[PDB]
């Protein structure tokens, strides 16, 4: 995944 | 018949109390609603079965859970989705670990209280 924060 | 819907209702009450404890433990509401695809556009390209507590409340009101195991599958789906998408350095990954710890502390007694409805 790319990431949230 | 009456006896069967009564059983299903009393079992749902046990599953609901457990989901409410999981929602309460999730103070930041990380898992309450589906992950927002407008904030995380690649989320669903990685997560093939998104799950969240509000979806579980809808399955409950529709009496979709017919065994404790079907409920547990969804709790552990939320947790393992969080481990799959997020890097282990993030607050998300730590919160999943924390709710997995909380869930594992509760499920034995709740699972027994569920089987005891149809004892
Ligand atoms: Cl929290
Ligand atoms: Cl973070």
């Amino acid at each position: 995944g790319r990431g949230k924060g | 018949g009456y006896d069967e819907i009564e059983e299903l209702k009393s079992k749902n009450e046990v599953l609901t109390n457990l989901l409410n404890k999981l929602i309460a433990f999730d103070k930041k509401r990380i898992f309450l609603y589906p992950v927002n695809v407008q904030l995380v556009p690649d989320y669903l390209n990685v997560i093939k079965e998104p799950m969240d507590f509000t979806t579980m409340k809808q399955k409950l009101q529709n009496f979709k859970y017919k065994s404790f195991q079907e409920f547990e599958k969804d709790v552990l789906l939320i947790i393992n989705n969080c481990y799959t998408y997020n890097d282990p350095s993030t607050i998300y990954y730590k919160f999943a670990e924390d709710i997995e710890t909380y869930y594992k502390k509760l499920n034995i007694k709740i699972q027994t209280k569920y089987m005891n409805i149809h004892l």
